[PDB]
């Protein structure tokens, strides 16, 4: 039983998924995260060998103790709704606020974040999940340990080989094959959104608001960047899906050298 | 330049 279990405290975001609140498990004090997923706005649904929104599924695919992906803890259903208990870092704040709040990243930052990032990644891909919304508002930053940490599997789908022609992450981050041809291929899609992720960090915002910039092949640096970051970046936003990166090829590049361990991260730039 | 979220969907 939900509400015996968890002690509710202030809502820590709503929108079109939902809302979520801040909890603690009475068990242990636990620091916890309450998301209340209306039944009506699930669109993707699976099954664990009952019926369950796709979301919990891919949650308990990579489910593990790498923290570089959230956790779910437990889920209960509800008449309307369906309600998910995350594992909640704390003290936390949202890669999207702390770029507000900073501005650009130091490339050693942002070079620490985006290494993390890829890491996270590739354990969903190793899972067999695809998370098709990679973006600053769905990464948490363990402000402590310097640990980012993957959230929201509320657009993911089991990975595949094949075409997708069914898309509803964020728009801004999407590539241009979605924008032309309502089509893509999982990786290279997911890379498309890193090089815009990537861009994000280092100069502040994401390159591209409009369809035409997205499909345009243009990437203007509005602040001073590294010729090796910039080269980078323009790889991952390759307008032809065959010409971006792999993971591989992303994590062996120049630019990638030298990372940070999350600790360092933390008592350099977090603390 | 205002910076903004965007919601899924
Ligand atoms: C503040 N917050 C949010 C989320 C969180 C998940 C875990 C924790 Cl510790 C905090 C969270 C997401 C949800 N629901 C999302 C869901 C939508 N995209 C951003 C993340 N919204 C949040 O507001
Ligand atoms: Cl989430």
């Amino acid at each position: 039983p939900l509400e015996s279990q968890y002690q509710v405290g202030p809502l820590l975001g709503s929108g079109g998924f939902g809302s979520v609140y801040s909890g603690i498990r009475v068990s242990d004090n636990l620091p916890v995260a309450i998301k209340h997923v209306e039944k009506d706005r699930i669109s993707d649904w699976g099954e664990l060998p009952t019926r369950v929104p796709m979301e919990v599924v891919l949650l308990k695919k990579v489910s593990s103790g790498f923290s570089g992906v959230i956790r779910l803890l437990d889920w209960f259903e509800r008449p309307d709704s369906f309600v998910l208990i995350l594992e909640r870092p704390e003290p936390v704040q949202d890669l999207f606020d702390f770029i507000t709040e900073r501005g650009a990243l130091q490339e050693e930052l942002a070079r620490s974040f985006f290494w993390q990032v890829l890491e996270a990644v590739r354990h969903c891909h190793n899972c067999g999940v695809l998370h098709r919304d990679i973006k600053d508002e769905n990464i948490l930053i363990d402000l402590n340990r310097g640990e980012l940490k993957l959230i929201d599997f509320g657009s993911g789908a089991l990975l595949k080989d094949t075409v997708y022609t069914d898309f509803d992450g964020t728009r801004v981050y999407s590539p241009p094959e979605w924008i032309r041809y309502h089509r893509y291929h999982g990786r290279s899609a997911a890379v498309w959104s890193l090089g815009i992720l990537l861009y994000d960090m280092v100069c502040g915002d994401i390159p591209f608001e409009h369809d035409e910039e997205i499909i345009g092949g243009q990437v203007f640096f509005r602040q001073r960047v590294s010729s090796e970051c910039q080269h980078l970046i323009r790889w991952c936003l390759a307008l032809r899906p065959s010409d971006r990166p792999t993971f591989e090829e992303i994590q062996n590049h120049p630019w990638m050298q030298d990372v940070l361990l999350p600790q360092e991260t933390a008592e350099i730039h977090l603390h | 330049r205002k910076r903004r979220r965007h919601p899924s969907g």
